[PDB]
């Protein structure tokens, strides 16, 4: 078995995989999300615009339960694996408990699975960023984002990807307890965000919602296609 | 290139020495033990506005008697936590009885040394822990603080002071500090100290505080209580 | 089945039945039950036939192996001690009760008793199998110290034909052998040569 | 062992390794396979060149089963590991289906084992192409193994020193209907347009394959389509 | 079953009934005990039909390989060994009785192997159900270094002694005749059972039987 | 016995130029009957069917086990599998599990890919192959199928022939046995067509 | 043993995967694989490489591989690498179907191959597979459907793609001759050899397969050595 | 960089791997072995690098068997584990075939040990050599003497360390084949004596081992007034 | 030729194709300084070997390169010691698990095939290095007569007729060459110790050399002492 170390110190106290796992997640599309009252919208920017491409096969938000869904940036692959990981840790916890896991003890445990991708032998780091969103049981809107290196935070509104840096400031004097007064105006703000980063904004732009005792909704072009002209 | 293993011309292990450079990059946290209990603050070191400060947490409870502050990569110090947890919940279990500060703060470093890529299995660290520990609590000999760090070496302190201004904190520590402070003049003097080596403003939200005294459990002060003690 | 091995000044003198049964059913009746281990080790079986087989082939395989790499005529004892050591060590499975017997330069004539249970005994002269409990009364009697290489045969001839009349687990022919500095000496007792002793009539 | 990669993709896209094996391939003694309707015939170049050589010790065409055949280019140590494990997937497959395997079957199941060193850890590709020839279902059958893994079919194929001004002499001589018989003579005349001296009874080896399985001719059968 | 086989003067003579029976009741009146190992050595089964039909196809499996390596003619010894020492090691479990017998280098071999691991070599053996009226015939009429003709008949009496006085043992007598020169696989050398010819014709007519569904389906 | 636990029958019977084979549709446990018409037969070609008699649970496991290895086995080597090298695959299939075995006694029938000759053969719990010229028989009224079918069977049988003489032998067999019956099937395999009919058999 | 290392499964400076990288090169120069998916059906177009006069045909097909009862597909690359693919994929479907008795959605056998794909870029120390594959495959909850995966275990459903050489030229010319929602067959095996004329064309230089609907029951079939040659003659009349 | 590994054959065909650890044996004291007609001497010169240490700390003298001799140098912390190594092949010996092991099959098993940490890059090779010595009343008297790459051959006199060239010709001086044990340890004694630097090195302590007919087959050191009275013979 | 990466180092294919490792291990077979020579006759095997023994300390009954491997089968190393004992402990265990195995003694090209086979490993596997010895094995075959196998450190073994291997190894060959191209037990043997002194040019004494042999009529091996040496030493 190959048991070489991957990611080690360096002089100055870096973890230089780390740091090159996190370079790959700002080449990555960029995905925002924010947190209202009664609901919370996930927007991805789809890159690739692609006529000839299938686009129920190459979507950015999955659902991890049926009140936990996620966005993700950088390495697609490595977000697939750390999905499935997390949905069968999802049964899990419905199995052992008998309920429906919080949003921040899945936001635990896929930030506990990367940091061990960074502390192991044989292996590299996930070179990739969650925006994990949902709802608990009393009905509370949540809203976390984990990272390469293991580390998790929860946020009202973030943005992360290739212009995550942009989004995040224009988010910043942006997001107030009046611009998310209803499930409209979050709707408006996530786009707003996308909008000012996604090249020939509009069509390249994918966005999924949730509100309180719900499923995910995926608005299509047409419902997209509104909201796009009503900011105008 | 080299091991993990690697000793150095001097006679100290390179990644050691690398993980303790990355200590003092982290916030900082302070550690402060007097006759009526022990005291831990550290500065949360907010980045973004938009992000919730509930959300970093630093001080975490051990046990109920023992409380820790935490420096430097937080994500490697969950690993740590969770072991000083199952320990301290094994011996309940096995001796009727709880564990002591020291106790915690020696299984907690034999976890330090523990890496190595040759003659290891898939489950061993490939690198050492990138954190040092604060441990405070109180058992027989009382009120306790003990400290550790990335080369598995604890010590006991009465104020001691980890992250990236532990140096100019020492100094504020070893002039405003002795051997017969109350509880509520450590809280006071650790704000101060803190106050002065931070970049923002420190609020009710921008620190964290927590204290363990002989009688009530490990307890993290509220917003109001830390707002009552600015003044 | 019934063994034995005597020893004299020249080396030892081995002989056995030749009887294989199944109940009350002979499968082979001119077995040889009198296994060549090396050279001048040679070894009588007992008890189960693959067992014994697969014994004797193990430690055959192992002295000769060992007696490569020491370049040197391996001793009577060291064979005894490897066949001690197979019949110990399973000694839940294996049902084998082997008599050692051979010759080497630095001991001579030397018999080594190992039964079922895998202990080590020397003994000037043993027997062993099924018939040798009819003939405990006649080599006690019988075998006296000093006996000369052609008096051990004879002896060994007129006991193993003493057990083979009264055990229904022997039969057969009986196959002798005598072991010397020189080499083997290996000889069949048909029929007539079988030693005979007549029948109590009225 | 190592658990690392030996075998890695270069900047251009190419294995090195495996390209650097199929170096030591050809480099190595001119082999000839052709299918001539009736039947395979494999041959070799085997000048040991040194006389105290015993020629009959070792071989160079080697039955892998009862109707198949083989015949090698390279190193010829590597050649015995892939010789031992084809007569041994032969074997398994027989003691479950019953039946000789197919030489399409044998040739996938050896090519599986030459791509696994290249992508496993501490070891080199081998450094042998492969000429397997069998014969099933009333049909002759030639394949040819490299060191990557790839295996193709041919009706005539030249392999080691010379190759490639053996396939040219091999194709401007190849008949759709060729009878065993001519296709013995023409793989030899293919192994004579390099072989520097003159050949001999004992300096070649010839293969055959038809219906009555696979056979390694003898000296005096070789003498004789030597004389013609 | 019964099988048995003598050591001629020069080669070695198998024999075994063809009948294979479930309990008590026979399910197939043609089957074949003699097993072949390679071209000069072959193999008689009795015990469990499973067992040694596996057992005798690893061997000569084994033996082959072993002859592909070498590149010379597969020793009676060797198979007896390969043999011995897996039965052995299956403690018994592997119920597998064989006549092992063929020709090499070093002459004819006859050997005897029962399924717990121990082997005998001896010039002639019976084994299977019928062993014992088998082993009647050889020991009233074997004599050493008989020609040919008069094994491949001392053969046929111990096969047919079991198939008329063991209830396990029928059918016909298949033979083996290994030399140094050839290998006769008679199949069957002998047919003293025969069926009774039926006495009325119970042909089933088309329309006897009542079908409630049917289905067509062609094919390429 | 756990052979009988659930009960069925297998029978497979050959022709002239084509193949026979039928069972019953009873599945139940023990005394009781749960369902009429449970699979026994199994289609492994367009031209080789196999039968399955035994524990309920074995027959659908080992059909499944068969599938896979088949479907496996025809993808490798682009061929259809000739019906004695099923018959080997299920023998080692079956001989896999010499100490703790599957409790199915499988009976094959089918002609072969190019020469359309007719094969039928019979294995016993731990794959012991039975290849015969007539007729092989499996399950809990054997001993009613084999007088059955010794004294019907005649050699060189026609396509219609064939199949009164495996009705005939299938329905007066399982009407002898308790735990066999509730409907007999029947397929016949010929060159160009395959026929199945259910036959008009008691139910009790 | 850490000196010899070349480190394939380890991130680079810019936060790229070199190896990866490395091997989507190796993809570049291999022959043409191109995938068009029509209303009635779907094809693959391979470009034969193995061309020579002393080459024997044998096998039924050299690029295109049936995957199970529904599924056929097209590699490019390492051709060794690729019989390790091919075979696994067989074996997953098997799989699939040993458990729930119903043939495997063409979309989780493409996802089950990009898992053993992603985790020799991660973790193992072994080079990747050098093969991209293009999956073509009917299914009961989405019907034809065209799969691409690559060495990363990056995958994606198409319309129509192509990958291997030149890739980019039949893809951009692709786009200006697909019409979505209404391609026939007939009309994308025209579209097809349309592609492959203009990023080489003989019937013996290509290899086609479709993949249609009858009777509840689908078909995969090569097209025969006649069957393409008429194709290719009517291009001609066109151009 | 071909010296950097054991497993790596250098252009000339050489393992310098394997020579780096002969020279750690080079730089040991000297350490000598005599057989004569009845049994062998053994003789180190143990330097005393510290007044602290107390007499008899860090022998270079060992027992691996009640029969067999073992003297080392090199590596001190390497020559241990040899010498566990060799009293385990002895007593596994005794175990498996019921009798005291014959020193030239020891020699043979740990040789072979030896060589094995000479072939991978895993491991490195041992930096000690050793002599084996014993008595049999059937076998005689042996010397064996083995060096880091794993060769081993017989001998009669045998030096190792320091100055073992210089030991070596006054030792063939004496004719040990006619000679006696109790007259050969003042000879092995003085030996030590005259090859032992003075002007380079500091102090040093007279280790002095013996086996033969004499001690019944036994290996023991030598006795206190035998061993000072040859340390005043060769003073 | 040309190098790249780390072929010189292990055991790994370099630009030419060629593996440097094993090139080296053949390099490593002349740094002992002897030479073993074999000639096979019509009833017998005849092995000869320099026995060099400098210092007189040095016991010279425990030096030698003549080896048993079994009773009929005896052999000669050259090359590096601790390696030639490694590869002789090897042979024995491979031939009495043959023996065991298949219940009859190991053929002589069988038992060279099968060390050969363990020393391709080694050129494959880039984690050890390849041994820096060779062997030379002789025997009488049951229906074959004498044998004379060699197999190297690259894995590769043949059966000859007279072979030579170490220092003097070329010269050995030409020398062998000639008196195959123009035997008793008597005159085989004169031949091989006529090969190995007029190759080093030394006129080899009674305990110089070592001479093992295996007849048809004696096939088990055994090494001929210093008097029947020189008996054979004064009759050229």
């Amino acid at each position: 078995s190959y048991d070489r170390a991957i990611t080690v110190f360096s002089p100055d106290g870096h973890l230089f995989q780390v740091e090159y796992a996190q370079e790959a997640v700002k080449k990555g599309s960029t995905a925002v999300g924010v947190r209202g009252k009664d609901i919370v919208v996930l927007g991805v920017e789809k890159k690739s615009v692609a006529k000839l491409q299938d686009e129920r096969t190459v979507r950015k938000i999955c659902a991890l339960d049926d009140n936990v869904c996620m966005a993700f940036a950088g390495l697609t692959a490595d977000a697939r694996i750390v999905i499935n990981r997390a949905r069968v840790e999802c049964q899990s916890h419905r199995l052992t408990v008998e309920d429906p896991v919080t949003v921040e003890y899945i936001t635990r445990y896929i930030a506990s699975l990367k940091q061990r991708y960074t502390q192991s032998n044989g292996r590299r780091p996930f070179g990739i960023s969650a925006l994990i969103v949902g709802f608990d049981f009393d009905g509370t809107p949540r809203l976390y984002q984990t990272d390469p290196s293991g580390t998790y935070h929860a946020w009202k509104a973030n943005a992360i990807g290739r212009g995550a840096k942009s989004v995040r400031e224009f988010l910043e004097k942006n997001y107030t307890d009046d611009a998310i007064e209803t499930d409209d105006l979050t709707i408006k703000l996530v786009i707003k965000a996308l909008l000012e980063v996604v090249q020939s904004g509009g069509k390249n732009i994918e966005l999924a919602v949730m509100r309180r005792d719900q499923p995910l909704k995926i608005l299509n072009p047409e419902e997209i296609e509104k909201y796009v002209a009503e900011i105008e | 290139d080299r091991g993990v293993n690697t000793f150095s011309p001097e006679g100290r292990l390179f990644q050691v020495e690398y993980a303790i450079e990355a200590i003092k990059l982290g916030s900082t946290a302070i550690g402060i033990q007097t006759s009526e209990g022990v005291c831990l603050a550290v500065e949360k070191r907010i980045t973004s506005p938009l992000m919730e400060p509930s959300s970093i947490e630093k001080i975490v409870e051990i046990d109920a008697h023992i409380g820790c502050a935490m420096s430097g990569l937080i994500a490697d110090a969950k690993t740590l936590i969770d072991k000083a947890r199952v320990e301290t919940q094994n011996h309940w279990f096995t001796y009727n009885e709880t564990m002591t500060v020291e106790s915690v703060t020696q299984a907690v470093s034999n976890l330090a040394l523990q890496f190595g890529e040759e003659d290891a299995d898939p489950g061993a660290m490939s690198r050492p822990f990138g954190v040092a520990l604060l441990f405070g609590g109180v058992d027989e000999k009382g009120p306790q603080l003990f400290h550790m760090d990335p080369s598995g070496t604890f010590v006991q302190c009465d104020a001691r002071a980890i992250g990236s201004a532990s140096e100019g904190a020492q100094s504020s520590l070893q002039e405003v500090y002795h051997k017969s402070m109350t509880l509520k003049e450590a809280i006071k003097s650790s704000l101060i100290i803190l106050k002065q080596v931070m970049e923002e403003k420190l609020n009710a939200t921008n620190i964290e505080l927590a204290t363990v005294q002989p009688g009530q459990n490990f307890h993290m002060f509220t917003k109001e209580e830390l707002e009552e003690v600015i003044k | 089945t019934t063994i034995m091995a005597v020893q004299f000044n020249g080396g030892v003198v081995l002989g056995a039945d030749s009887r294989t049964t199944t109940g009350s059913y002979i499968a082979n009746r001119v077995t040889d039950k009198l296994t060549p281990i090396h050279d001048h080790i040679f070894c009588c079986r007992s008890g189960s036939a693959a067992d014994t087989q697969a014994v004797a082939d193990a430690v055959t395989y192992q002295l000769g192996f060992h007696s490569i790499e020491l370049n040197e005529p391996p001793l009577v004892h060291t064979a005894a001690s490897l066949f001690k050591e197979m019949c110990y060590r399973y000694r839940e499975d294996l049902m084998a009760g082997i008599i050692i017997a051979g010759w080497d330069p630095q001991e001579g004539g030397q018999v080594y008793s190992v039964p079922m249970g895998g202990m080590m005994v020397r003994q000037s002269f043993a027997i062993g199998g099924s018939g040798s409990s009819y003939i405990y009364g006649y080599v006690d009697a019988t075998y006296r110290e000093g006996m000369t290489k052609d008096e051990c045969l004879q002896f060994t001839a007129n006991a193993l034909a003493l057990a083979m009349e009264r055990d229904g687990s022997s039969g057969g022919v009986i196959r002798l052998a005598a072991i010397q500095e020189s080499g083997v000496e290996r000889q069949v007792l048909l029929g007539d040569q079988i030693p005979k002793f007549t029948i109590a009539t009225l | 062992g190592y658990s690392f990669s030996l075998t890695t993709f270069s900047p251009s896209g190419k294995l090195v390794q495996i390209e650097y094996a199929l170096a030591a391939v050809a480099g190595g003694a001119p082999s000839v396979g052709i299918k001539a309707a009736n039947g395979v015939v494999l041959a070799t170049e085997k000048k040991q060149k040194s006389i105290l050589y015993d020629e009959r010790s070792v071989h160079k065409v080697e039955p892998i089963t009862k109707h198949i055949g083989l015949v090698y280019s390279g190193m010829g140590p590597d050649y015995r590991v892939l010789v031992h494990r084809a007569r041994k997937l032969a074997q398994q497959y027989y003691l479950v289906y019953q039946e000789p395997i197919p030489t399409a079957q044998l040739v996938q199941r050896v090519a599986s084992v030459m791509q696994e060193y290249t992508q496993s850890g501490g070891v080199r590709p081998f450094g042998v192409s492969l000429l397997i020839c069998g014969w099933n279902e009333g049909r002759p059958y030639l394949f040819q193994s490299d060191p990557s893994g790839a295996y193709f079919a041919w009706k005539a194929t030249a392999m080691g020193k010379n190759y490639v001004n053996g396939k040219t002499f091999l194709e401007k001589r190849y008949n759709e209907d060729l009878e065993l018989e001519d296709a013995i003579h023409t793989a030899i005349l293919t192994l004579k347009e390099s072989f520097e001296g003159q050949m001999t009874e004992d300096n070649i080896e010839v293969g055959i394959c038809n219906e009555a399985g696979f056979r390694r001719l003898t000296p005096t059968e070789v003498r004789d389509y030597l004389a013609a | 079953t019964t099988i048995a086989g003598v050591v001629y003067k020069d080669g070695i003579v198998l024999g075994a009934d063809t009948r294979a029976t479930e309990g008590m009741v026979v399910a197939d009146k043609n089957c074949s005990k003699i097993h072949f190992i390679s071209p000069n050595i072959y193999c008689c089964g009795a015990g469990t039909a499973a067992d040694t039909d596996m057992t005798t196809q690893l061997i000569s499996s084994n033996l082959e390989l072993h002859s592909l390596t070498t590149g010379r003619l597969p020793r009676v010894v060797t198979a007896n060994r390969m043999l011995k020492q897996m039965l052995f090691r299956y403690q018994g479990y592997i119920g597998a009785a064989l006549v092992l017998g063929g020709v090499d280098v070093t002459g004819p071999h006859l050997y005897s192997i029962y399924p717990h691991g121990s082997t005998d070599k001896l010039p002639y053996v019976t084994m299977g159900s019928g062993s014992l009226a088998a082993m009647a015939v050889f020991e009233d009429k074997f004599r050493p270094d008989m020609e040919e003709e008069e094994a491949k008949k001392l053969v046929s009496e111990a096969i047919a002694a079991g198939i008329f006085n063991d209830l396990g043992s029928g059918s016909n007598i298949d033979l083996c005749v290994i030399s140094k020169s050839k290998l006769d696989f008679l199949r069957p050398f002998s047919v003293p059972n025969k069926k009774g010819t039926r006495l009325g014709r119970y042909r089933c007519e088309k329309g006897t039987t009542a079908v409630l569904t049917e289905k067509v389906t062609p094919l390429e | 016995s756990i052979m009988s636990y659930n009960g069925g029958a297998v029978m497979a019977m050959k022709g002239k130029n084509c193949v026979a084979i039928a069972a019953d549709r009873r599945f139940g446990i023990q005394a009781q009957m749960v369902t009429t018409d449970f699979q026994k037969i199994f289609p492994m070609g367009d031209r080789l069917y196999i039968g399955l008699a035994g524990l309920a649970t074995d027959v659908q496991t080992v059909a499944q086990r068969l599938k896979f290895r088949l479907n496996l086995y025809e993808l490798k080597e682009g061929r259809q599998i000739k019906p004695y090298t099923l018959m080997s695959m299920v023998a080692n299939l079956l001989y896999e599990k010499r100490f703790g075995p599957y409790y199915t006694e499988p009976v094959i029938a089918g002609l072969d890919p190019k020469t359309f000759k007719p094969f039928i053969c019979s294995l016993d719990l731990i794959g012991c192959p039975m290849v015969t010229d007539d007729f092989v028989v499996s399950g809990t009224c054997s001993e009613q199928m084999y007088g059955m079918c010794e004294s019907l069977w005649e050699p060189n049988m026609d396509p219609e022939h064939l199949f009164e003489t495996i009705s005939q032998a299938m329905l007066n067999a399982v009407d002898r046995d308790a735990v066999s019956g509730m409907g007999v099937i029947v397929h016949v395999i010929e060159k160009d067509k395959i026929t199945t009919r259910t036959l008009k058999a008691r139910m009790d | 043993s850490r000196r010899y290392d070349s480190r394939t499964t380890i991130f680079s400076p810019e936060g790229r995967l070199y190896q990866v990288e490395y091997a989507m090169e190796a993809i570049g120069h291999a022959g043409t694989c191109l995938g068009i998916l029509a209303n009635d059906g779907v094809l693959l177009a391979a470009e034969r490489r193995n061309i020579h006069k002393l080459l024997d045909e044998v096998f039924f097909s050299e690029k295109i591989y049936k995957l199970n009862e529904d599924m056929a597909c097209s590699v490019a690359g390492i051709t060794s690498d690729a019989n390790v693919l091919t075979n696994e994929l067989r074996l997953i479907a098997q799989r699939y179907l040993l458990q729930y008795q119903e043939p495997i959605p063409c979309e989780q056998l493409v996802t089950a191959l990009c898992d053993i794909k992603q985790a020799y870029t991660q973790f193992g120390g072994k080079r990747p597979f050098g093969v991209s594959l293009l999956y073509i495959g009917w299914d009961k909850h989405y019907g034809f459907q065209l799969y691409q995966s690559d060495p990363s275990g990056n995958y994606g459903g198409w319309k129509a793609t192509c990958i291997g050489n030149n890739s980019a030229a039949a893809v951009s010319m692709l786009k200006q001759d697909y019409k979505e929602g209404e391609m026939t067959l007939k009309s994308a095996l025209a579209l097809a050899v349309k592609v492959l004329n203009k990023t080489m064309l003989s019937a013996e230089k290509v290899e086609i397969a479709t993949l249609t609907r009858e009777s509840g029951k689908t078909v995969i079939r090569v097209l025969k050595q006649k069957e393409v040659e008429q194709l290719i003659k009517k291009h001609e009349e066109e151009e | 960089g071909y010296d950097l590994s054991a497993s790596t054959f250098s252009p000339d065909g050489r393992v310098f791997q394997v020579e780096y650890a002969m020279k750690a044996v080079e730089n040991s004291s000297t350490a000598i072995g005599i057989r004569c007609k009845d049994g062998v001497v053994f003789g180190v010169e143990k330097l005393v690098l510290s007044k602290l240490y107390e007499e008899g700390s860090n022998k270079r003298l060992f027992n691996v068997d009640r029969h067999v001799g073992m003297a080392v140098a090199g590596l001190l912390a390497d020559a241990r584990s040899l010498a566990d190594i060799a009293r385990e092949e002895a007593s596994n010996f005794r175990s498996n075939f019921g009798y005291n092991i014959p020193l030239k099959h020891l020699a043979d098993r740990v040789a072979m040990y030896v060589h094995a940490y000479t072939l991978y890059s895993a491991v490195r090779p041992f930096g000690c050599s050793f002599m084996l010595g014993s008595y049999s009343a059937n076998d005689g008297a042996q010397l064996y003497m083995i060096d880091p790459s794993g060769v081993s051959y017989g001998y009669w006199g045998c030096a190792i360390g320091k100055a073992r060239q210089a030991a070596k010709t006054e030792i063939e001086k004496l004719q040990m084949k006619e000679m006696t044990c109790r007259d050969v340890v003042k000879e092995v004694a003085k030996i030590i004596y005259i090859v032992h630097d003075e002007v380079k090195d500091k102090a040093f302590e007279l280790e002095l081992s013996w086996v033969g007919e004499l001690t019944k087959g036994r290996h023991e050191i030598v006795p206190k007034d035998i061993r000072e009275e040859a340390e005043k013979y060769a003073k | 030729g040309s190098s790249a990466g780390f072929d010189r180092h292990i055991t790994i294919f370099s630009p030419e194709g060629r593996l440097y490792q094993v090139e080296y291990a053949f390099k490593a077979i002349n740094q002992g300084g002897l030479t073993s020579v074999a000639v096979r006759g019509k009833d017998c095997a005849v092995i000869v070997t320099q026995k060099k023994v400098p210092d007189k300390l040095l016991d010279s009954s425990t030096v030698t390169h003549l080896f048993k491997i079994t009773e009929s089968i005896g052999c000669v190393m050259t090359g590096m010691t601790a390696d030639s004992r490694s590869q002789v402990q090897r042979a024995r265990y491979e031939a009495a698990n043959w023996k065991y195995k298949y219940g009859y003694e190991i053929p002589v090209d069988m038992l060279c095939k099968r060390i050969a086979d363990i020393s391709q490993v080694y050129t494959q596997n880039a984690e050890m290095r390849p041994l820096g010895c060779c062997m030379i094995l002789i025997g009488i075959d049951e229906e074959q007569g004498p044998q004379v196998y060699k197999c190297d450190p690259a894995g590769y073994y043949c059966g000859f007729k007279a072979t030579a291997a170490g220092v003097k190894q070329t010269e050995s060959t030409s020398f062998l060459e000639k008196k195959v191209k123009k035997w008793t037990f008597e005159q085989t043997v004169e031949t091989a110790i006529t090969c190995l002194s007029t190759v080093l040019s030394i006129d080899f004494k009674p305990s110089e050399i070592e001479v093992g042999v295996v007849t048809v009529e004696n096939p088990k091996f055994r090494i001929l002492t210093e008097a029947e040496i020189d008996a054979h030493l004064v009759a050229l």
